RNA sequence: AGUGGAGCCUGCGGCUUAAUUUGACCCGGCCCGGACACGGACAGGAUUGACAGAUUGAUAGC
Protein backbone atom coordinates (compact mmCIF):
# COMPACT_ATOMS: atom_id res chain seq x y z
CA UNK A 1 0.00 0.00 0.00
CA UNK A 2 1.62 3.62 -1.05
CA UNK A 3 -0.47 7.26 -1.26
CA UNK A 4 1.19 9.14 -3.24
CA UNK A 5 4.21 7.33 -3.31
CA UNK A 6 4.48 6.93 0.38
CA UNK A 7 4.34 3.83 2.57
CA UNK A 8 1.81 3.78 5.12
CA UNK A 9 4.64 3.98 7.88
CA UNK A 10 5.86 6.92 6.81
CA UNK A 11 2.46 8.77 6.98
CA UNK A 12 2.19 7.62 10.79
CA UNK A 13 5.38 9.43 10.93
CA UNK A 14 4.50 12.19 8.45
CA UNK A 15 4.51 15.52 10.34
CA UNK A 16 1.06 17.80 10.74
CA UNK A 17 2.84 20.80 9.32
CA UNK A 18 3.80 18.75 6.00
CA UNK A 19 0.42 16.64 5.48
CA UNK A 20 -0.46 20.18 4.21
CA UNK A 21 1.51 19.27 0.77
CA UNK A 22 -0.05 15.67 0.56
CA UNK A 23 -3.85 15.61 0.48
CA UNK A 24 -6.39 17.09 -2.09
CA UNK A 25 -7.30 21.15 -1.83
CA UNK A 26 -10.33 20.77 0.33
CA UNK A 27 -8.67 18.28 3.35
CA UNK A 28 -5.79 20.87 2.78
CA UNK A 29 -7.86 23.54 3.58
CA UNK A 30 -9.67 21.70 6.31
CA UNK A 31 -6.59 21.31 8.67
CA UNK A 32 -5.40 24.10 7.68
CA UNK A 33 -8.41 25.90 9.25
CA UNK A 34 -7.49 23.58 11.93
CA UNK A 35 -10.08 20.93 13.40
CA UNK A 36 -12.97 21.74 16.18
CA UNK A 37 -13.28 20.62 19.57
CA UNK A 38 -15.73 17.73 18.55
CA UNK A 39 -12.84 16.44 16.14
CA UNK A 40 -10.44 16.14 18.37
CA UNK A 41 -12.41 14.49 20.99
CA UNK A 42 -13.65 11.76 18.72
CA UNK A 43 -9.57 11.63 17.85
CA UNK A 44 -9.37 11.03 21.53
CA UNK A 45 -11.69 8.48 21.86
CA UNK A 46 -10.81 6.21 18.79
CA UNK A 47 -7.13 6.46 20.78
CA UNK A 48 -8.42 5.21 23.51
CA UNK A 49 -10.69 2.71 22.08
CA UNK A 50 -7.52 1.47 19.81
CA UNK A 51 -4.85 1.59 22.51
CA UNK A 52 -7.29 -0.22 25.06
CA UNK A 53 -7.47 -3.49 22.78
CA UNK A 54 -6.72 -6.92 22.15
CA UNK A 55 -3.71 -7.10 19.58
CA UNK A 56 -4.71 -9.73 18.18
CA UNK A 57 -8.91 -8.77 17.83
CA UNK A 58 -9.78 -5.63 16.12
CA UNK A 59 -10.79 -2.85 18.23
CA UNK A 60 -14.19 -1.82 19.64
CA UNK A 61 -16.54 0.41 17.90
CA UNK A 62 -17.00 3.73 18.35
CA UNK A 63 -20.26 5.53 17.91
CA UNK A 64 -20.45 9.06 16.11
CA UNK A 65 -22.57 11.02 14.94
CA UNK A 66 -19.65 13.07 13.31
CA UNK A 67 -19.79 12.93 9.15
CA UNK A 68 -17.83 16.16 8.96
CA UNK A 69 -14.67 14.24 10.38
CA UNK A 70 -11.68 13.93 7.97
CA UNK A 71 -9.97 10.44 7.80
CA UNK A 72 -5.98 11.32 9.42
CA UNK A 73 -3.76 8.53 8.48
CA UNK A 74 -3.44 7.51 12.43
CA UNK A 75 -7.06 5.74 12.21
CA UNK A 76 -6.32 3.15 10.23
CA UNK A 77 -7.54 0.05 11.90
CA UNK A 78 -9.85 1.70 14.18
CA UNK A 79 -13.59 0.12 13.97
CA UNK A 80 -16.55 3.32 13.64
CA UNK A 81 -19.90 3.28 13.47
CA UNK A 82 -21.44 6.68 11.69
CA UNK A 83 -24.60 7.93 11.62
CA UNK A 84 -26.31 8.29 8.60
CA UNK A 85 -29.84 9.85 10.08
CA UNK A 86 -31.80 6.96 11.13
CA UNK A 87 -29.21 3.67 11.93
CA UNK A 88 -25.51 4.09 12.29
CA UNK A 89 -23.37 2.10 10.23
CA UNK A 90 -20.38 0.08 11.03
CA UNK A 91 -17.27 0.79 8.91
CA UNK A 92 -13.53 -0.52 9.68
CA UNK A 93 -10.54 2.08 8.61
CA UNK A 94 -8.69 0.70 5.70
CA UNK A 95 -5.27 1.98 4.24
CA UNK A 96 -7.24 3.91 1.30
CA UNK A 97 -9.82 5.65 3.38
CA UNK A 98 -7.11 8.38 4.20
CA UNK A 99 -8.76 11.28 1.47
CA UNK A 100 -12.29 10.31 1.83
CA UNK A 101 -14.88 12.24 4.76
CA UNK A 102 -16.55 9.60 7.06
CA UNK A 103 -20.06 10.28 6.04
CA UNK A 104 -19.64 9.21 2.53
CA UNK A 105 -19.55 5.59 3.86
CA UNK A 106 -23.30 5.45 5.65
CA UNK A 107 -25.64 6.55 2.97
CA UNK A 108 -28.32 8.96 4.34
CA UNK A 109 -30.85 7.63 1.58
CA UNK A 110 -32.28 4.66 -0.20
CA UNK A 111 -32.18 4.09 -3.42
CA UNK A 112 -35.08 4.69 -5.71
CA UNK A 113 -37.22 1.30 -7.60
CA UNK A 114 -39.93 2.90 -9.20
CA UNK A 115 -43.18 1.62 -8.45
CA UNK A 116 -46.41 1.47 -10.68
CA UNK A 117 -47.31 5.47 -11.59
CA UNK A 118 -50.76 6.52 -9.53
CA UNK A 119 -53.33 8.94 -11.21
CA UNK A 120 -51.30 11.99 -12.41
CA UNK B 1 -87.60 -26.01 19.24
CA UNK B 2 -90.22 -25.13 16.78
CA UNK B 3 -91.73 -21.49 17.40
CA UNK B 4 -94.27 -20.11 19.14
CA UNK B 5 -91.97 -20.76 22.33
CA UNK B 6 -91.60 -18.63 25.01
CA UNK B 7 -88.07 -17.80 26.22
CA UNK B 8 -87.11 -16.68 29.94
CA UNK B 9 -83.46 -15.60 31.10
CA UNK B 10 -82.26 -16.05 34.52
CA UNK B 11 -78.98 -15.47 36.54
CA UNK B 12 -77.94 -17.35 39.54
CA UNK B 13 -77.81 -15.03 41.75
CA UNK B 14 -76.80 -16.35 45.59
CA UNK B 15 -77.51 -19.29 47.84
CA UNK B 16 -79.67 -20.41 44.87
CA UNK B 17 -81.70 -17.54 43.90
CA UNK B 18 -82.25 -16.90 40.15
CA UNK B 19 -82.98 -13.90 39.11
CA UNK B 20 -85.44 -12.79 36.27
CA UNK B 21 -83.28 -10.25 34.02
CA UNK B 22 -85.32 -10.76 30.54
CA UNK B 23 -87.99 -12.42 28.86
CA UNK B 24 -88.94 -12.64 25.24
CA UNK B 25 -89.83 -15.62 23.10
CA UNK B 26 -88.01 -17.81 20.28
CA UNK B 27 -87.55 -16.35 16.67
CA UNK B 28 -86.25 -18.54 13.79
CA UNK B 29 -83.35 -20.73 14.11
CA UNK B 30 -80.55 -20.97 12.10
CA UNK B 31 -76.79 -20.62 12.04
CA UNK B 32 -76.88 -18.35 9.28
CA UNK B 33 -77.45 -15.45 11.14
CA UNK B 34 -74.44 -13.50 11.14
CA UNK B 35 -73.73 -11.76 14.20
CA UNK B 36 -70.74 -9.23 13.71
CA UNK B 37 -68.53 -7.93 16.69
CA UNK B 38 -66.95 -4.19 15.80
CA UNK B 39 -64.02 -2.57 16.95
CA UNK B 40 -63.71 1.15 16.11
CA UNK B 41 -60.53 2.64 17.14
CA UNK B 42 -59.58 6.24 17.68
CA UNK B 43 -57.11 8.97 16.60
CA UNK B 44 -56.72 12.78 16.59
CA UNK B 45 -55.87 15.24 13.97
CA UNK B 46 -53.22 17.33 15.12
CA UNK B 47 -52.14 18.72 11.97
CA UNK B 48 -54.88 19.88 10.43
CA UNK B 49 -54.99 21.79 6.67
CA UNK B 50 -57.55 22.00 4.30
CA UNK B 51 -58.79 18.92 2.92
CA UNK B 52 -55.91 16.73 3.99
CA UNK B 53 -54.90 16.00 7.90
CA UNK B 54 -52.20 14.15 9.83
CA UNK B 55 -53.55 11.62 12.65
CA UNK B 56 -52.06 10.01 15.59
CA UNK B 57 -52.68 7.65 18.18
CA UNK B 58 -54.80 5.32 16.30
CA UNK B 59 -51.97 3.37 15.83
CA UNK B 60 -48.42 2.46 17.00
CA UNK B 61 -46.15 1.62 13.96
CA UNK B 62 -45.35 2.37 10.29
CA UNK B 63 -47.08 -1.02 8.67
CA UNK B 64 -49.65 -0.83 11.13
CA UNK B 65 -51.33 1.99 9.20
CA UNK B 66 -50.06 0.17 6.08
CA UNK B 67 -52.19 -2.74 6.63
CA UNK B 68 -55.11 -1.40 8.05
CA UNK B 69 -54.90 0.85 4.99
CA UNK B 70 -58.17 -0.14 2.75
CA UNK B 71 -60.41 0.77 5.30
CA UNK B 72 -62.25 4.00 5.04
CA UNK B 73 -62.42 6.60 7.86
CA UNK B 74 -64.85 8.77 9.52
CA UNK B 75 -65.44 11.57 11.36
CA UNK B 76 -67.36 12.39 15.31
CA UNK B 77 -68.38 15.53 13.42
CA UNK B 78 -69.66 14.15 10.52
CA UNK B 79 -66.91 13.62 7.75
CA UNK B 80 -65.71 10.96 6.01
CA UNK B 81 -62.23 10.16 4.49
CA UNK B 82 -58.80 7.90 3.77
CA UNK B 83 -55.62 6.79 4.82
CA UNK B 84 -52.91 8.45 1.77
CA UNK B 85 -49.24 7.94 3.65
CA UNK B 86 -48.02 6.75 6.83
CA UNK B 87 -45.19 9.41 8.01
CA UNK B 88 -43.45 8.73 11.04
CA UNK B 89 -41.85 5.44 11.65
CA UNK B 90 -44.26 5.66 14.26
CA UNK B 91 -48.17 5.36 13.68
CA UNK B 92 -48.60 8.73 12.26
CA UNK B 93 -50.93 9.32 9.08
CA UNK B 94 -51.79 11.02 6.39
CA UNK B 95 -55.73 11.20 5.19
CA UNK B 96 -57.41 13.14 3.07
CA UNK B 97 -61.30 13.86 3.76
CA UNK B 98 -64.18 15.33 2.09
CA UNK B 99 -64.18 18.74 4.31
CA UNK B 100 -62.11 20.78 6.48
CA UNK B 101 -61.75 19.02 10.00
CA UNK B 102 -61.79 20.85 13.24
CA UNK B 103 -59.68 20.68 15.30
CA UNK B 104 -61.69 19.18 18.54
CA UNK B 105 -62.89 16.53 15.81
CA UNK B 106 -62.08 12.78 15.67
CA UNK B 107 -61.27 10.23 13.51
CA UNK B 108 -62.26 6.69 13.82
CA UNK B 109 -62.33 3.95 12.11
CA UNK B 110 -65.04 0.29 12.23
CA UNK B 111 -63.34 -3.11 11.79
CA UNK B 112 -65.86 -6.72 11.67
CA UNK B 113 -65.54 -10.06 12.55
CA UNK B 114 -67.86 -12.76 12.79
CA UNK B 115 -68.03 -13.91 16.38
CA UNK B 116 -69.94 -17.35 17.30
CA UNK B 117 -71.15 -18.59 20.53
CA UNK B 118 -69.62 -20.77 23.15
CA UNK B 119 -70.49 -24.47 23.59
CA UNK B 120 -71.73 -24.16 27.13
CA UNK B 121 -74.97 -25.66 26.74
CA UNK B 122 -75.33 -28.07 29.89
CA UNK B 123 -78.93 -29.40 30.88
CA UNK B 124 -78.68 -29.74 34.40
CA UNK B 125 -79.79 -26.45 36.25
CA UNK B 126 -80.06 -26.31 39.88
CA UNK B 127 -83.19 -26.32 41.61
CA UNK B 128 -83.58 -22.91 43.09
CA UNK B 129 -84.02 -21.86 46.57
CA UNK B 130 -87.52 -20.09 47.57
CA UNK B 131 -87.59 -16.33 46.39
CA UNK B 132 -87.16 -13.28 48.35
CA UNK B 133 -86.30 -9.67 47.87
CA UNK B 134 -82.73 -8.78 48.28
CA UNK C 1 -64.85 -12.16 49.04
CA UNK C 2 -64.44 -8.50 47.70
CA UNK C 3 -62.27 -9.61 44.78
CA UNK C 4 -65.99 -10.19 43.02
CA UNK C 5 -67.34 -7.05 44.30
CA UNK C 6 -64.05 -5.52 42.09
CA UNK C 7 -65.00 -7.12 39.47
CA UNK C 8 -68.49 -6.18 39.99
CA UNK C 9 -67.70 -2.26 40.07
CA UNK C 10 -65.59 -2.89 37.09
CA UNK C 11 -68.33 -4.38 35.11
CA UNK C 12 -70.39 -1.09 36.06
CA UNK C 13 -67.77 1.06 34.80
CA UNK C 14 -67.39 -0.89 31.64
CA UNK C 15 -71.49 -0.79 31.15
CA UNK C 16 -71.08 2.95 31.50
CA UNK C 17 -68.17 3.32 29.11
CA UNK C 18 -70.12 1.07 26.82
CA UNK C 19 -72.96 3.47 26.34
CA UNK C 20 -70.80 6.38 26.17
CA UNK C 21 -68.39 5.39 23.63
CA UNK C 22 -70.32 2.42 21.97
CA UNK C 23 -67.83 0.31 20.53
CA UNK C 24 -64.01 2.36 21.33
CA UNK C 25 -61.23 0.28 21.92
CA UNK C 26 -58.00 1.64 23.10
CA UNK C 27 -55.47 0.09 20.57
CA UNK C 28 -52.43 -1.56 22.57
CA UNK C 29 -49.13 -0.31 21.94
CA UNK C 30 -47.07 -3.22 22.80
CA UNK C 31 -49.25 -5.82 20.52
CA UNK C 32 -49.09 -4.75 16.66
CA UNK C 33 -52.58 -3.89 15.91
CA UNK C 34 -52.28 -5.52 12.44
CA UNK C 35 -51.86 -8.98 14.89
CA UNK C 36 -54.52 -7.90 17.71
CA UNK C 37 -56.67 -7.38 15.18
CA UNK C 38 -55.84 -9.84 13.05
CA UNK C 39 -59.27 -11.48 11.99
CA UNK C 40 -60.92 -7.93 11.88
CA UNK C 41 -62.05 -6.48 8.56
CA UNK C 42 -63.29 -3.23 7.64
CA UNK C 43 -67.21 -2.99 6.06
CA UNK C 44 -67.42 -0.31 3.91
CA UNK C 45 -71.52 -0.28 4.58
CA UNK C 46 -72.59 -2.47 7.56
CA UNK C 47 -75.94 -2.59 5.64
CA UNK C 48 -74.69 -3.50 2.01
CA UNK C 49 -71.27 -4.94 1.83
CA UNK D 1 -40.01 48.42 55.02
CA UNK D 2 -42.22 48.21 52.13
CA UNK D 3 -43.44 51.78 51.43
CA UNK D 4 -40.53 53.33 53.26
CA UNK D 5 -38.12 51.38 50.95
CA UNK D 6 -38.68 54.47 47.61
CA UNK D 7 -9.13 43.41 40.24
CA UNK D 8 -7.39 40.33 40.12
CA UNK D 9 -10.33 38.10 40.03
CA UNK D 10 -11.77 39.71 36.67
CA UNK D 11 -8.28 39.16 35.62
CA UNK D 12 -8.36 35.43 36.42
CA UNK D 13 -11.86 34.75 34.54
CA UNK D 14 -11.17 37.08 32.03
CA UNK D 15 -7.70 34.84 31.09
CA UNK D 16 -10.10 31.61 31.55
CA UNK D 17 -12.20 33.09 29.12
CA UNK D 18 -9.39 33.93 26.56
CA UNK D 19 -8.14 30.54 27.26
CA UNK D 20 -11.66 28.80 26.52
CA UNK D 21 -11.78 30.68 23.16
CA UNK D 22 -8.60 29.71 21.99
CA UNK D 23 -9.85 25.76 23.35
CA UNK D 24 -12.87 25.54 21.27
CA UNK D 25 -9.77 25.16 18.08
CA UNK D 26 -6.58 24.48 19.12
CA UNK D 27 -5.24 23.56 15.52
CA UNK D 28 -1.84 22.49 17.15
CA UNK D 29 -2.10 19.66 19.15
CA UNK D 30 -1.15 16.14 17.90
CA UNK E 1 -70.67 18.24 21.58
CA UNK E 2 -68.95 15.04 20.66
CA UNK E 3 -66.69 14.19 23.39
CA UNK E 4 -63.34 12.14 23.09
CA UNK E 5 -62.22 8.96 25.21
CA UNK E 6 -59.81 9.77 26.83
CA UNK E 7 -57.46 6.90 26.61
CA UNK E 8 -55.37 5.87 30.02
CA UNK E 9 -51.62 4.03 28.77
CA UNK E 10 -49.90 4.45 32.29
CA UNK E 11 -46.41 5.51 32.16
CA UNK E 12 -44.20 5.41 34.84
CA UNK E 13 -42.53 8.53 35.75
CA UNK E 14 -42.18 8.07 39.62
CA UNK E 15 -38.21 6.85 39.07
CA UNK E 16 -36.80 10.70 38.86
CA UNK E 17 -33.11 11.27 40.65
CA UNK E 18 -32.82 13.39 43.39
CA UNK E 19 -29.16 14.32 44.94
CA UNK E 20 -27.99 12.42 48.15
CA UNK E 21 -28.45 13.94 51.22
CA UNK E 22 -25.98 14.60 53.84
CA UNK E 23 -27.13 14.53 57.18
CA UNK E 24 -25.91 16.63 60.06
CA UNK E 25 -22.60 17.85 58.02
CA UNK E 26 -21.72 20.20 60.69
CA UNK E 27 -19.61 17.98 62.63
CA UNK E 28 -16.68 17.77 60.20
CA UNK E 29 -15.62 22.02 60.46
CA UNK E 30 -14.81 22.12 63.88
CA UNK E 31 -9.34 26.99 55.22
CA UNK E 32 -11.07 30.08 55.94
CA UNK E 33 -11.84 32.31 52.93
CA UNK E 34 -9.95 36.09 52.97
CA UNK E 35 -12.46 37.50 50.28
CA UNK E 36 -13.73 40.75 50.05
CA UNK E 37 -17.28 39.94 51.42
CA UNK E 38 -17.58 36.38 52.56
CA UNK E 39 -14.76 36.28 54.94
CA UNK E 40 -14.59 35.04 58.60
CA UNK E 41 -17.73 32.86 58.12
CA UNK E 42 -17.72 30.78 55.35
CA UNK E 43 -15.73 27.05 55.07
CA UNK E 44 -13.43 26.43 52.33
CA UNK E 45 -13.91 23.15 50.88
CA UNK E 46 -11.15 20.38 49.93
CA UNK E 47 -10.52 18.47 47.43
CA UNK E 48 -7.66 15.82 46.76
CA UNK E 49 -5.30 18.54 46.13
CA UNK E 50 -6.84 22.44 46.24
CA UNK E 51 -9.95 23.62 48.24
CA UNK E 52 -12.39 25.13 46.17
CA UNK E 53 -14.83 28.08 46.95
CA UNK E 54 -18.31 27.98 47.58
CA UNK E 55 -19.57 31.36 47.60
CA UNK E 56 -17.38 33.55 44.89
CA UNK E 57 -15.05 30.33 43.39
CA UNK E 58 -11.69 32.04 44.01
CA UNK E 59 -9.11 29.76 42.16
CA UNK E 60 -5.36 28.26 43.54
CA UNK E 61 -3.28 25.87 43.68
C1' A F 1 -39.64 35.02 -33.01
C1' G F 2 -40.83 30.73 -31.28
C1' U F 3 -42.42 26.75 -27.47
C1' G F 4 -43.92 21.67 -28.16
C1' G F 5 -38.32 17.35 -30.75
C1' A F 6 -32.84 17.18 -27.93
C1' G F 7 -29.16 17.87 -23.25
C1' C F 8 -29.42 20.80 -18.80
C1' C F 9 -32.39 23.79 -15.06
C1' U F 10 -36.90 24.46 -12.53
C1' G F 11 -42.49 24.18 -11.13
C1' C F 12 -46.86 20.92 -10.47
C1' G F 13 -48.84 15.83 -10.52
C1' G F 14 -46.87 10.90 -9.91
C1' C F 15 -43.07 7.53 -7.90
C1' U F 16 -39.48 6.20 -3.92
C1' U F 17 -38.43 7.60 1.28
C1' A F 18 -37.80 7.42 8.04
C1' A F 19 -38.65 12.41 5.98
C1' U F 20 -38.41 13.73 0.82
C1' U F 21 -42.35 20.12 5.39
C1' U F 22 -46.53 23.04 3.51
C1' G F 23 -51.89 26.21 0.42
C1' A F 24 -42.40 23.69 9.20
C1' C F 25 -40.68 17.26 8.10
C1' C F 26 -37.70 12.49 9.94
C1' C F 27 -34.32 9.37 13.74
C1' G F 28 -32.69 9.18 18.56
C1' G F 29 -31.70 11.58 23.79
C1' C F 30 -31.79 14.66 28.45
C1' C F 31 -35.33 18.35 31.29
C1' C F 32 -40.17 19.19 33.69
C1' G F 33 -45.82 19.31 33.20
C1' G F 34 -50.42 23.88 37.34
C1' A F 35 -53.23 25.46 41.76
C1' C F 36 -56.22 23.38 45.88
C1' A F 37 -57.35 19.31 49.28
C1' C F 38 -55.35 14.89 51.76
C1' G F 39 -51.15 12.00 53.55
C1' G F 40 -45.30 12.48 54.44
C1' A F 41 -40.42 15.19 55.08
C1' C F 42 -38.22 19.94 56.83
C1' A F 43 -34.88 24.45 61.63
C1' G F 44 -31.29 17.49 64.26
C1' G F 45 -31.73 22.29 57.19
C1' A F 46 -36.72 22.29 53.03
C1' U F 47 -34.03 23.79 48.47
C1' U F 48 -30.96 27.21 45.08
C1' G F 49 -26.12 28.09 43.41
C1' A F 50 -21.43 25.66 42.71
C1' C F 51 -14.31 25.08 40.56
C1' A F 52 -12.05 20.61 39.02
C1' G F 53 -12.17 15.27 36.81
C1' A F 54 -15.31 10.69 34.68
C1' U F 55 -19.39 9.76 31.60
C1' U F 56 -23.13 9.00 27.07
C1' G F 57 -24.13 11.22 20.07
C1' A F 58 -23.70 16.66 23.66
C1' U F 59 -17.63 21.44 28.11
C1' A F 60 -24.97 17.60 31.58
C1' G F 61 -22.89 21.05 38.44
C1' C F 62 -30.42 19.49 34.87
ZN1 LIG G 1 -17.89 28.10 44.17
Amino acid sequence: FTYRGVDLDQLLDMSYEQLMQLYSARQRRRLNRGLRRKQHSLLKRLRKAKKEAPPMEKPEVVKTHLRDMIILPEMVGSMVGVYNGKTFNQVEIKPEMIGHYLGEFSITYKPVKHGRPGIG
Amino acid sequence: TFPPASVLLFKQKSNGMHSLIATGHLMSVDPDRMVIKRVVLSGHPFKIFTKMAVVRYMFFNREDVLWFKPVELRTKWGRRGHIKEPLGTHGHMKCSFDGKLKSQDTVLMNLYKRVFPKWTYDPYVPEPVPWLKS
Amino acid sequence: DEEAEAKMLEKYKQERLEEMFPDEVDTPRDVAARIRFQKYRGLKSFRTS
Amino acid sequence: KFYEQYSNRLQEVLNDYYKEKAENCVKLNT
Amino acid sequence: AKKRKKKSYTTPKKNKHKRKKVKLAVLKYYRECPSDECGAGVFMASHFDRHYCGKCCLTYC
